[PDB]
RNA sequence: AAGCCUCCCGGUGGAUGGCUCGGCUCGGGCACCGAAGAAGGGCGCGGCAAGCAGCGAAAUGCUCGGGUGAGGCGCAAG
RNA sequence: CCCGAACGGAAACAUCUUAGUAGGGGGAGGAAAAGAAAUCAAUUGAGAUCCCCUGAGUAGGGGCGACCGAAAGGGGGACAGC
RNA sequence: AGCAAACUAAGUACCGUGAGGGAAAGCUGAAAAGAACCCCGGAAGGGGGAGUGCAAAGAGCCUGAAACCGGGUGGUUAUAC
RNA sequence: CCUUUCGUCUUGAAACACGGGCCGGGGAGUUCACAUCAGUGGCGAGCUUAAGGAGAUUAUCUCCGAAGGCAUAGGGAAACCAAGUGCCCGCAGCCUAGUUUCUAGGCGAGGGGCAGGGUCUGUCAGGGCCUGAAGCCACUGAUGUGAGGCUAGAAACCGGGCG
RNA sequence: CGCCGAAGAAGGGGGGAGUGGGUCACUCGGCGUAAGGUUGGGUGGCAAAAGGGGAACAACCCAGACCUGGGUUAAGGCCCCA
RNA sequence: GGGUCUACUGAGAUCCUCUGGUAGGGGGGCGCUGUGAUGGGGUAGAAGGUGGGUCGUGAGAUCCACUGGACCCGUCACA
C-alpha cells in the first residue's frame, strides 16, 4: 500500500514488494543432527544413517569415545572426537 | 382462591374485623371440633366470595377457645 | 442494641427511581433504578435536587448491615431438616417460614421451632 | 488452580526462614512464567551433597556429576531416574517442612 | 425401539385405528373370575357388568350398558347425574377404576379368544 | 487399608488399596474433564439456514415518507427485517459451532484417577451428601459377586453392608423438573444412586441391577469421570470387587 | 362547578404465566415412477354433503383370502 | 456434459481476481462419474480408480495487487478386474 | 418464536392482465352437567331469579396488565403554575 | 426553600437541530477458521494425535492408531558452511561473627554490560543475521484478518423470463 | 537545595485502545482598519467539572462534589425583594 | 489500594493512605432460559397478577392479604 499505510513497508515490511532471487529446486536435503543431542541411542559402533543422519553438526561435547561413522560433519567436530578418544569416519556411503 | 371453600372466615360482632380458619367438609359433625383449626388472622374486610360464618353457628366446645380473641 | 435505630431515622434513605420516572409511566410501573449513560442528561453532570445519582457512599453500617429489621439475622427455611443447622442458638437469628410451604406440612414445622425456642415472624 | 497449590502457599508464607517466603511470590507468579528448570544447568553450578530448592518444575535435559538432594513442587519421571541412578534424593516442598536439617542445614542455593 | 418422546406417543392415543380400541377398554377382573378363567385382564364387551374402586360413587355394582370405544370409556347403569330439564344421563366412569364381575357366554367367538391365553384347560 | 466384604456382611480379609486411591482430589481437573466428555453428547443443533428468507420484500426506497423508514416490505407489508415479525434471526445458532472440549489422552487419564481416589474419602463421599451406614468407605465385594441373575437377591446386599437409605434417597425422584424438559424426554430428576464396578463384563450382575433406581454397571476397563462424578461433584458412592481392583492396580 | 391525584370496583383489550396431535435440527434406514397411460391439474361422488381427505359413473367404497374381534356408519355431538 | 454472467476486490480502475459459481441447454440413475497407466519416481522402486486426513498456502502463477493454487509420498477406509 | 404453515382450506383468501407476492387466526371443565323452570322484551348463550357443578371470568368461555373509560372510597379547587 | 425536556449529532451547539401520542409484546457485536496474547492446567527435549480401527449397556465411553505439524540452529541464491563458552557488576536466599542490628564480606540462580563463536558480505577494521537449552497441547478469554460479519438503509449492473 | 522512591520501584518487554473538525478567556504576534474573522507562541478552563457569585450562562472569579452532620472561611456581597 | 489470622479455596483482626468525571482499559456483583448434579427441596394452599411490608448503595432480593387452579425454587458448575 504505496499510498498512506507506506510507513508499514519501511519499518515491518521490508521486502514486502518485489522479488530476491531464484531459489534452488534440488537442494538436496539434509539431515543435520546435533552432537549435544547425541549422548542416546536413543535413550560399541555407531553409525547415523540407521537413524538417517547426515551431517555431524558441531553439537556440544561427547561424554565417551565411541566409534562413529556417518556420510559427513564439519571441521570443528572432527577434532573434537578425535580429542576425546573417538574417530570420525567419513564414509560417502553405509 | 377461597371459593374452593377450603376456608371459612368468622363472624365476631359483625364489626369490621373477620377471623379465618380452614373448615373440614369431612368429619360429618357439626359438633366436630377437629373440623376447625384455630389459626391466627384477623381481616379487616369481608372478602368477596368469601363463605361467611356466625360466631353463634360454631360448637359451644369451640367457642371456647375463640372468644377470648374477640 | 440503642445505637440500632439512629442511623437509618437521620439517614432517611431514598428510593432511587429511574431518572424521569416522573413524566411518563412507561418508567414509573418499572419501579427500579438504572445509571443514566447520557451527555446532555442531568444526573449524570449532577445538577441539584434531582434525587442524586446513586453513589456507593450511602451504605448502611456493617454492623448491622442487612440485619433483620428487629436486630437478629434473617436467615430462611425451605423444609423440616434445615432446622438443625440453626446457627450457635435462638439467640441472634430469626426465622421466615417459606412464602411458598403448605398448611400441612407447617403446623407441625412451626411447632418444631417455639420448642428450640426460635422467632418466628411469619406465624 | 489446585486446592493443594493454593493451600501449602497458605503454609509456605506461615514459615519464618526467608527462604521459605520468596518461594510464595515465584509460585504466585503467573503460570505461563512459573519457574523451571532443566538438570543440566544445576549439575554446572553445585558441589557435593547440595541442598538446592526449585521454586517449580525440574526438567530431565544434561547429566550429573555428584549426588545432590533437591526440593521442588513438580517433576518430571524421567528426570527423576536420571536423579536417583546419580544417587541424589527428591523431596517434596510439602514433606519438606518436617526437616529440622531442612531448618539447619548448609550450603544451600535456589536457581532457575 | 419404538421412541420415548411424549408427542409421538400421544399421537398414537389421539389416533387410534379402530382394531385397536380394545387396548383402552381392558380392565382388571376380580379374584373369583380368575379363579376359575385363570386370566388377569381381559377387554370388555357389552352385556357385563362391573365394581368400581375410585371416584364419588366408589363401590357400585351395575351392568355394562354403554362405552365410547374410539377414545375409551364405558358407562354402567344404575348411576346418573340428573340434568336441568330431569332426564337422566349417563355417569361416565373409566375402565381404569374398575373391576369386572361377571361376562357372558354366549358368543362362541369371544370365548375362544378367552381360550388362546394359555388359560389352563376349560 | 480397608477391610473386605462378603455377600453377607462380615468383614473376612484386608488389604491396602494400590496408591492411586490416596490421590489428592484435584476437583478442578475434574470438572474440565468431566465437562469435556459431556461435549461430546451434544447433537449439533441449529436454526434453519432459510428461514423467513422466502421473500423479496425491499424497502420502498426513501423521500416517501409514508415507507417512514428505511424497513423493508413487499410490495405491502414489511417483513425480513432481523428486527421485526418472524423474519430470520439476528444470529441463528447453526450446527457448524463448534461443541466440544478436546483434552490429550494423558490429560484425561490423569484427571480420572482423582474421581477413583475421590470415592476412599469418608469426608468427600459425604460432601456429595450420600447416605450410607456402612462405617467403612469405600466398600469391596468377594468377587463371586459376578454371579447374580435375579434381581431381587442384589437388594440384600445393599441392605446387607446397609446401603438401603440412599438406595430410598435416590427413591426421592424429585418429582417433576420445572420448565419445558418435561415435554422433551427429561420429565424427571433422579439423584443418582450406588456406583458398581465390575472386573468384566458380561457377567449375569451387568444387566441385572438396572432396575434399581441410581445405579449402573460399568466395567472397569471401561468406567471414567462421566460415572464417578454425576456433577461434577466427586465422592459419590461406590463399590468395587477384589478382582476388579488389580484391574485397577496395573496403571 | 372541571376535576386533580391515588386507590377499590367494573367493563375494553388479551401480555404475562402456564399447556401443546406442530415444526426444527441431527444421526440411522430406505431410496425411481412412466404409452398396460406418469407426475400435474379439472371435473363429479354420500339420505339430508360446503371444504378437506378419500374416492372414479363399480364416486364415503366392490371381491377374495389372512389377522382381528363387538360394535360400525371420517374430519364432525343433528 | 456443453454455453456462459455481472455485483464487488484491488480502498480509483482497465490485466487479474471474484468464477466456471449465479444462470441457460441436454441426459440419466438411486447413486452417478471413473476405473485398469503411453502411471509415476530415481539407484533402479511402487502398482486400477474414488473418496477421507495430511502433505500445504509447500510447488507454482499474477499491474508480483488483491488473491489463486497442485502433484508425489505417507496414513485410513473397501481393496474385486474380465 | 418455532419452517409460511399447530386452527374448518393453508401456498388457502386475497393484490396483480403477468411472471409473481403473500397473509391472519390455538386453551369451556373430567364428565355439556350448555342454565330445566318462572318474570321483561319481539329477538338476541339478552336481563332477572333459580339450578348444575370445586370453581363459573357459562360460548366473547384458563389465568386476565397497561395504555382507556365509568361508579365509588380518601383528600382536594374558581387569585391563580 | 432549589430546580430549562429525553436521546443523539455536536467546539458549544439542544432550548428555533433531528427523532420523539400512550401501553404492551418482539427486537441488534454473534459463528467459524487462522494469527497473536493473557489466564489456567497436563506433560516435557519433546509435545501432540488427527483422519481412522477394534470392543463396549453404543454417538457417551476404553484401548489402539505419530499419519502429520510445531519446537529441537542459523546464515545466504546456491554450491555450502555451520556455534552454545568467559570475564565483570550485581537481586532474593544462604553462610560467617557482630547481629554492634548487620551493601561487613563472601557465595552468588536470574539479570545487565563488555566479550567470544557460526554464518554471508567486505581484501582488515568492520557490516547484516543467528547463538547464553523449553516448548507443545487443551479451555476460556480478548484483538486483527477473511468470510452477511453489530443493526438497518441507494441510485446502480447482469442473467432468465413477462408484459 | 527540594520532592518521590524498595508498602506503592530508574530501565526492558508484552495485551488492549480512543484520540488526528476544537473552542473561548488572558497574554506576545502576523494578515487584514475591522470582525463572537482568520492564522501563530505561552497559560487557563471548557470540552469531560458539580458547587457560590456575575440576572439568567460552556468558558469570568472562588473553588475540584465517597456519604451524613456540625463549624469556620473564599470570589462576592451586606435598604427590601434576599 | 497497600502492610496479620482461619477455612479440602473463601472468611476475620489491625495499621496507613486514597475518594469530580466522557473516548478507553480493568476489577467485582444481580437477573433471564436450559443442562448436569444437588444435605436438598417445595406443590391442588404452586405460577402469575394487584396492592402493600422488610432487606440490601444499587443492580434486585424477600415477604403479607386476595385472586388464581396445576406444577415450582435454593446452592454449585456449565451452556
Amino acid at each position: 500500500m504505496h499510498k498512506e499505510k507506506w510507513s508499514w513497508t519501511v519499518k515491518f515490511g521490508e521486502g514486502w514488494y518485489g522479488k530476491h532471487g531464484f531459489r534452488n529446486p534440488t537442494s538436496k536435503l539434509v539431515n543435520a543432527i546435533g552432537l549435544r543431542k547425541l549422548q542416546e541411542y536413543i535413550d560399541k559402533v555407531v553409525d547415523l544413517a540407521k537413524y538417517g543422519y547426515d551431517k555431524l553438526l558441531g553439537g556440544g561435547n561427547l561424554r565417551l569415545p565411541l566409534v562413529i561413522k556417518v556420510a559427513k560433519a564439519t571441521e570443528k567436530a572432527k577434532e573434537r572426537v578425535k580429542e576425546i578418544g573417538g574417530e570420525i569416519i567419513l564414509t560417502s556411503s553405509e | 382462591m377461597l371459593k374452593h371453600q377450603k376456608y371459612v372466615y368468622v363472624d365476631i360482632g359483625d364489626q369490621k374485623k373477620f377471623l379465618k380458619v380452614r373448615f373440614l367438609k369431612s368429619r360429618s359433625e357439626n359438633n366436630n371440633p377437629e373440623a376447625y383449626v384455630i389459626l391466627d388472622k384477623i381481616s379487616i374486610k369481608l372478602p368477596r366470595n368469601a363463605k361467611v360464618i356466625k360466631y353463634e353457628d360454631l360448637p359451644a366446645e369451640v367457642k371456647d377457645k375463640l372468644k377470648l380473641k374477640l | 442494641k440503642p445505637a440500632k435505630k439512629n442511623m437509618k431515622s437521620p439517614g432517611k434513605a431514598i428510593k432511587f427511581l429511574r431518572f424521569d420516572w416522573d413524566k411518563y409511566y412507561r418508567i414509573g410501573r418499572q419501579e427500579r433504578w438504572r445509571k443514566p449513560r447520557g451527555i446532555d442528561n442531568a444526573i449524570r453532570l449532577e445538577l441539584k435536587g434531582y434525587q442524586p445519582k446513586v453513589k456507593i457512599g450511602y451504605r448502611t453500617d456493617k454492623q448491622i448491615r442487612g440485619l433483620h429489621p428487629s436486630g437478629l439475622r434473617p436467615i430462611l427455611v425451605k423444609s423440616v431438616k434445615d432446622l438443625e443447622a440453626f446457627a450457635k442458638g435462638k439467640q441472634d437469628v430469626i426465622i421466615i417460614i417459606s412464602s411458598t410451604i403448605g398448611l400441612r406440612k407447617r403446623i407441625e414445622l412451626i411447632k418444631k421451632a417455639e420448642e428450640l425456642g426460635l422467632k418466628i415472624a411469619n406465624r | 488452580t489446585n486446592i493443594m497449590l493454593r493451600k501449602l502457599i497458605t503454609s509456605l508464607k506461615k514459615q519464618d526462614k526467608a527462604i521459605w517466603v520468596r518461594v510464595a511470590e515465584e509460585l504466585e507468579a503467573p503460570r505461563r512464567k512459573r519457574a523451571y528448570i532443566n538438570i543440566y544447568k544445576i549439575n554446572r553450578y553445585s558441589k557435593a551433597n547440595d541442598i538446592i530448592v526449585v521454586p517449580g518444575k525440574v526438567l530431565g535435559v544434561g547429566n550429573l556429576d555428584h549426588p545432590v538432594t533437591v526440593v521442588a513442587l513438580s517433576f518430571s519421571k524421567p528426570a527423576k531416574e536420571k536423579i536417583l541412578r546419580s544417587g541424589g534424593k527428591v523431596m517434596s516442598l510439602y514433606k519438606a517442612i518436617q526437616e529440622l536439617n531442612d531448618f539447619k542445614g548448609k550450603t544451600v542455593r535456589l536457581m532457575k | 425401539m419404538i421412541s420415548s418422546k411424549p408427542s409421538k406417543q400421544r399421537k398414537l392415543v389421539y389416533n387410534l385405528p379402530n382394531h385397536l380400541r380394545y387396548k383402552l377398554l381392558t380392565a382388571r377382573l376380580s379374584e373369583d373370575l380368575e379363579k376359575q378363567y385363570g386370566i388377569k385382564r381381559i377387554s370388555i364387551r357389552k352385556g357385563d357388568s362391573v365394581k368400581l374402586m375410585r371416584g364419588s360413587q366408589v363401590g357400585y355394582e351395575g351392568k355394562v350398558v354403554e362405552v365410547d370405544r374410539k377414545r375409551g370409556r364405558v358407562a354402567i347403569e344404575g348411576l346418573t347425574k340428573k340434568k336441568a330439564d330431569g332426564t337422566p344421563v349417563y355417569v361416565w366412569v373409566h375402565a381404569s377404576k374398575v373391576i369386572i364381575t361377571k361376562l357372558d357366554t354366549g358368543d362362541k367367538e369371544r370365548m375362544d379368544a378367552i381360550e388362546r391365553k394359555r388359560k389352563m384347560r376349560e | 487399608k480397608v477391610s473386605v466384604l462378603d455377600l453377607k456382611g462380615n468383614q473376612l480379609e484386608e488389604i491396602e488399596l494400590p496408591l492411586f486411591f490416596s490421590y489428592p482430589v484435584r476437583k478442578d481437573l475434574i470438572r474440565r474433564v468431566f465437562l469435556s466428555e459431556f461435549t461430546k453428547s451434544l447433537q449439533p443443533k441449529g436454526r434453519d439456514p432459510l428461514a423467513g428468507k422466502r421473500t423479496s420484500a425491499l424497502s420502498f426506497g426513501i423521500n416517501l415518507g409514508i415507507a417512514r423508514v428505511p424497513r423493508v416490505k413487499g410490495s405491502g407489508e414489511a417483513a425480513l427485517a432481523p428486527n421485526t415479525v418472524g423474519g430470520r434471526l439476528a444470529f441463528p445458532p447453526t450446527t457448524e459451532k463448534r461443541l466440544v472440549e478436546e483434552v490429550n489422552l494423558k490429560e484425561k487419564k490423569l484427571g480420572i484417577i482423582s474421581a477413583l481416589a475421590a470415592t476412599a474419602d469418608p469426608n468427600f463421599v459425604k460432601a456429595r451428601g450420600h447416605r450410607f451406614t456402612s462405617n467403612n468407605v469405600p466398600i469391596i465385594l468377594v468377587d463371586d459377586f459376578e454371579n447374580i441373575s435375579k434381581a431381587k437377591e442384589i437388594m440384600d446386599i445393599l441392605k446387607s453392608i446397609g446401603v438401603v437409605d440412599d438406595i430410598k434417597r435416590v427413591k426421592e425422584s424429585k418429582g417433576v423438573r420445572a420448565g419445558k424438559g418435561k415435554m422433551r424426554g427429561r420429565r424427571y430428576q433422579i439423584a443418582k444412586g450406588p456406583l458398581i464396578v465390575v472386573s468384566n463384563h458380561k457377567s449375569p450382575v451387568v444387566e441385572s441391577a438396572s432396575n434399581i433406581p441410581g445405579v449402573n454397571v460399568v466395567s472397569a476397563n471401561l468406567v471414567s469421570v462421566i460415572h464417578l462424578a454425576p456433577g461434577g461433584h466427586p465422592g459419590r458412592l461406590t463399590i468395587y470387587t477384589k478382582s476388579s481392583i488389580n484391574i485397577l492396580r496395573q496403571r
